[PDB]
RNA sequence: UAACUUCGGGAUAAGGAUUGGCUCUAAGGGCUGGCAGCCGACUUAGAACUGGUGCGGACCAGGGGAAUCCGACUGUUUAAU
RNA sequence: CACGGGUGACGGGGAAUCAGGGUUCGAUUCCGGAGAGGGAGCCUGAGAAACGGCUACCACAUCCAAGGAAGGCAGCAGGCGCGCAAAUUACCCACUCCCGACCCGGGGAGGUAGUGACGAAAAAUAACAAUACAGGACUCUUUCGAGGCCCUGUAAUUGGAAUGAGUCCACUUUAAAUCCUUUAACGAGGAUCCAUUGGAGGGCAAGUCUGGUGCCAGCAGCCGCGGUAAUUCCAGCUCCAAUAGCGUAUAUUAAAGUUGCUGCAGUUAAAAAGCUCGUAGUUGGAUCUUGGGAGCGGCCGUCCCCUGCUCGGCGCCGGCCCGAAGCGUUUACUUUGAAAAAAUUAGAGUGUUCAAAGCAGGCCGCCUGGAUACCGCAGCUAGGAAUAAUGGAAUAGGACCGCGGUUCUAUUUUGUUGGUUUUCGGAACUGAGGCCAUGAUUAAGAGGGACGGCCGGGGGCAUUCGUAUUGCGCCGCUAGAGGUGAAAUUCUUGGACCGGCGCAAGACGGACCAGAGCGAAAGCAUUUGCCAAGAAUGUUUUCAUUAAUCAAGAACGAAAGUCGGAGGUUCGAAGACGAUCAGAUACCGUCGUAGUUCCGACCAUAAACGAUGCCGACUGGCGAUGCGGCGGCGUUAUUCCCAUGACCCGCCGGGCAGCUUCCGGGAAACCAAAGUCUUUGGGUUCCGGGGGGAGUAUGGUUGCAAAGCUGAAACUUAAAGGAAUUGA
RNA sequence: AAGACGGUCGAACUUGACUAUCUAGAGGAAGUAAAAGUCGUAACAAGGUUUCCGUAGGUGAACCUGCGGAAGGAUCAUUA
């Protein structure tokens, strides 16, 4: 089930067995991945980019017809994003949550959804500190992150 | 979550084999599955099995004949020596006849018997009969 | 057992001696308070002297006067209440002399119609009441 | 360093020790060209010796504790009972 | 789980109880510690903070001429005291050892006796024969009755035999004795040379026997007996149990699966925190070496191989075979080895006359024994590599393979002295290379995040509408209106109630509204707008174990209640009056305060309920309903057909429930979970241990208060209780 | 040799503080147990006002009432 919610879920994508690539792509792995270059210089998460060229372009999937992922080419050629993009979209939304509550202090359940939120910014923290991402002296202070978006 | 897949595929195994069903399937596979049945299977209490093989943890699915009583795991895995091995098939098994202790040895998984007539302790794992 | 980790020890031991405490027979023996609140001190029998010589009604469905002496301890100085146990053995037992005394049978609890007593006496004067009932021996004077 | 308490107080609560003279030691800074030179000003701590146990030697300078009644408190009042 | 406190705490080898696990005890003869009335300080000595050494002070206490002197039994006896509770002021160094200058002396160490029902072993209190009888198998016999070849038992009947309890000559024993053993002489008929202790209603073996008492005396661990026919009290007779022993009190063990690791319980019997978050703790998905051959035997069962880089020996022709030394992810686990005091326990041998014991003994000088196993955990050692941890190369700052140098530098080397550079070696630093199949497992019916279209009385803020209620103003007509079971209090010609038109105020959001929805729960229902959030579904998107449950701690938590403001329509604790009643400080009626409403702060409890922890897996159907998605005849809108809506027919995933069932379970009621449990082990949290006292006293902590959280004991009592059944 | 300055170890006494156990106490307020006490009838049936939970007020006493819950209810159901 969800880690903060009493819902169980099941729907989730469902990879093929076949993992080689379709006679019918004729993108080579070279020119995909300067297709992947330009996209990240518009500004875009790896979640979306692999999102705009599985249903525009054809690459069902971006590893299978290279044999890196987006986020592991994108830090090979120095264009990765600072901070990690999942806990990049927890701070964002906590700052959104947190300057709605400041606003009107009579929203319990924005309270208590602030909880929630800020309480997964800090299991995913310690975990990106055990991989050796973020500076171990890396903290998260509700002040202060509004400035990083 | 899951915590022992061991654990529920004997579970599983248990309960269709006492509805009276011919095939069950075991969802998760691992090696320590794949040799607990081979063990199962060289004394004649299941028929021949088939794992199917997507690119993770395949499943199983495995014939059933009449003659499973009851198949079981023991959590935790305890350490066993030769000298406590009387005592835990004392337990757990119902005569001094038949029924077995499935044990994993530095010699490989495999029952309490001829386990002994190798000369090797091991951990416990489960028990059938 | 309700958690079975192998590295669970700690939690399980720890967890006994918590609800060992819930445990009434335990609760008295390992505490000081039952100790302390018996007449004896934690001995099988003690000598008293006789202080007066009572009769108590015995319970609801019942109906007798059971013979009784109030004796008080001399390792205390507590007061107690025996009940002569036989049948017209009280007349042996005088006012101040002395007597042993005993346990009724259930471990400081009440026993049988007599409301309230823990004590018997088998003894008086350094001679044994059976003995006094049976007419083997006399009461020395 | 207590009861109690409006947690601010009570409180210098209550109760103890020390305090002289002399000879030293250590620490605490500027200016000029992790060093060197030249200048300093007052304090604090420690030690040895020493006096007929005497030292805040004159002056200055809270007796204390446990309770009751009344008025919350600071303030004012019958110049001459 | 520090620190503090308590211990009826000297530690251990061990003891009792025991299926397997455990629980309780260890002052007590062996090892180790400590101490000599309490503290402190020393002398001598190799060794002492010694006490059968000294010096002080404290307590106690002895002699005294009153000036002084002397003391330390938790050594052996013995005495007082304390108590429920424990032996002789005996003999001896003969054994075992120890001390000394020592073959010679000494030892209350130690030995030997005395007391000794702590406890353990053996074991008398009769045996036999004959008569009388009674039964049994036998025969004859219809039975009866009789024959006894055959018994079997019984009988204060008769009868001779056998012994030890005891008295006691001696020997033996012993340092001297005693005891045991041997052996003369006495020593058994009611062999009086006399067996007790508890019971006889049930549990629990065994009298409805007789006399006495009359709910008295008494018995009874529990249930209970006893009130004039007592199987239970008091007695007699008889019977039962164990037997030189049996009863009672107390501690403790098993029984107790009533402390549950093995192995309990939590819907209703005692019980799951109101709800979520959450750190310690505990527990964590799949994934990397298979297989082949040699040999023997009846496809089959056992033995073997699939790490390399200085010194010698199967040696042979600088190479090859082996032995030895050093080097090489780390553990957990498992098997082996060593090292582990005896005594005790298990156990081998041996006729202590058997046995408990003992370590002795056996054979005609000799022959032999004085074994062995176990001794957790921790530490050491050598093999195995399944399971479970853990590390490698991802800004390559990675392996290897050799070449280019720098610095320091062992040392070989120039017949013998000296100075320099080499090279040869060693160590460190630094260039250019080649080479690797060069180096990142997968993508969980685990999770997080993104994205898309929806969905919902979810949340907050503002806004809007609706009648109704109360009041007021005016108009109309009238004498009652309200209330109740019936009435009265109450309002009413000064015009109530009723009809009409308006105005104001504050509440509230009917019908639609459902075993429908959303939310962590508490909860949420007029319209519209704004702001932030969310589940499910869809996904060939992304990260790649980031997870689950969670002491301490944190956010929300109906109603009531508390504090400040604003407002106060209705209702309405308190109060007032009218009824009823035996009373009525109530139920009924009229009036009515705090409150009920809003804003900002506290409080933290509810039958906060599904009286039912969370996460995960598996095990029957059927018809529905809500959301999303997918597919299909056909109707119906837009119309102008595509496509979206509304119906209809199915499929998928979560969700609220329902019907049925010999799935299975349960004491049952009942439950598709309350199943997959004596065929007992998926992970983890909280929590119960007969009923009361009692959620009480006290202490602590939180609060303005009300109160919340944590939380005993003395004492009392054989039941309290759950589901179902038959009656009333 | 006695003796003396100083130092050190330091018994012991005096005082004070803290802490553990035990114990007296006018009066007050509970609990348990006897019992043919006085007053009522609160709960068990729709117990004669359905019962119970939380909270607040009140009353000789059991209890009553207000607000919000629960069925462990006396309704598993009430019709377009
Ligand atoms: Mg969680
Ligand atoms: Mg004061
Ligand atoms: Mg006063
Ligand atoms: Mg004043
Ligand atoms: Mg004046
Ligand atoms: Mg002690
Ligand atoms: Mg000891
Ligand atoms: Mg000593
Ligand atoms: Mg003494
Ligand atoms: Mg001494
Ligand atoms: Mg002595
Ligand atoms: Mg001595
Ligand atoms: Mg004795
Ligand atoms: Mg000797
Ligand atoms: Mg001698
Ligand atoms: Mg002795
Ligand atoms: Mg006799
Ligand atoms: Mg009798
Ligand atoms: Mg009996
Ligand atoms: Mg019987
Ligand atoms: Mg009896
Ligand atoms: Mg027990
Ligand atoms: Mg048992
Ligand atoms: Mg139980
Ligand atoms: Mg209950
Ligand atoms: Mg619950
Ligand atoms: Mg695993
Ligand atoms: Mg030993
Ligand atoms: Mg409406
Ligand atoms: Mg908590
Ligand atoms: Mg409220
Ligand atoms: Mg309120
Ligand atoms: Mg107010
Ligand atoms: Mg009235
Ligand atoms: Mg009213
Ligand atoms: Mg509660
Ligand atoms: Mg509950
Ligand atoms: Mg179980
Ligand atoms: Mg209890
Ligand atoms: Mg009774
Ligand atoms: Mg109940
Ligand atoms: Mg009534
Ligand atoms: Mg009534
Ligand atoms: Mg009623
Ligand atoms: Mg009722
Ligand atoms: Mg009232």
């Amino acid at each position: 089930g969800r880690m903060h919610a009493p819902g169980k879920g099941l729907s989730q994508s469902a990879l093929p067995y076949r993992r080689s690539v379709p006679t019918w792509l004729k993108l080579t792995s070279d020119d995909v991945k300067e297709q992947i270059y330009k996209l990240a210089k518009k500004g875009l998460t790896p979640s979306q980019i692999g999102v705009i060229l599985r249903d525009s372009h054809g690459v069902a999937q971006v590893r299978f017809v290279t044999g890196n992922k987006i986020l592991r080419i994108l830090k090979s050629k120095g264009l990765a994003p600072d901070l990690p993009e999942d806990l990049y979209h927890l701070i964002k939304k906590a700052v959104a949550v947190r300057k709605h509550l400041e606003r009107n202090r009579k929203d319990k359940d924005a309270k208590f959804r602030l909880i929630l939120i800020e309480s997964r910014i800090h299991r995913l923290a310690r975990y990106y500190k055990t991989k050796r991402v973020l500076p171990p002296n890396w903290k998260y202070e509700s002040s202060t992150a509004s400035a990083l978006v | 979550v899951r915590m022992n897949v061991l654990a529920d595929a004997l579970k599983s195994i248990n309960n269709a084999e006492k509805r009276g069903k011919r095939q069950v399937l075991i969802r998760p596979c691992s090696k320590v599955i794949v040799r607990f049945l081979t063990v199962m299977m060289k004394h004649g209490y299941i028929g021949e099995f088939e794992i199917i093989d997507d690119h993770r943890a395949g499943k199983i699915v495995v014939n059933l004949t009449g003659r499973l009583n009851k198949c079981g795991v023991i959590s935790p895995r305890f350490d066993v020596q030769l000298k406590d091995l009387e005592k835990w098939q004392n337990n757990l098994l119902p005569s001094r006849q038949f029924g077995f202790i499935v044990l994993t040895t530095s010699a490989g998984i495999m029952d309490h018997e001829e386990a002994r007539r190798k000369h090797t302790g091991g951990k416990i794992l489960g028990f059938f009969f | 057992g309700k958690c079975r980790g192998l590295r669970t020890a700690r939690k399980l031991r720890s967890h006994r001696r918590d609800q060992k405490w819930h445990d009434k027979q335990y609760k008295k023996a390992h505490l000081g308070t039952a100790l302390k609140a018996n007449p004896f001190g934690g001995a099988s029998h003690a000598k008293g002297i006789v202080l007066e010589k009572v009769g108590v009604e015995a319970k609801q469905p019942n109906s007798a006067i059971r013979k009784c002496v109030r004796v008080q301890l001399i390792k205390n100085g507590k007061k107690i209440t025996a009940f002569v146990p036989n049948d017209g053995c009280l007349n042996f037992i005088e006012e101040n002399d002395e007597v042993l005394v005993a346990g009724f049978g259930r471990k400081g609890h009440a026993v049988g119609d007599i409301p309230g007593v823990r004590f018997k006496v088998v003894k008086v004067a350094n001679v044994s009441l059976l003995a006094l009932y049976k007419g083997k021996k006399e009461r020395p004077r």
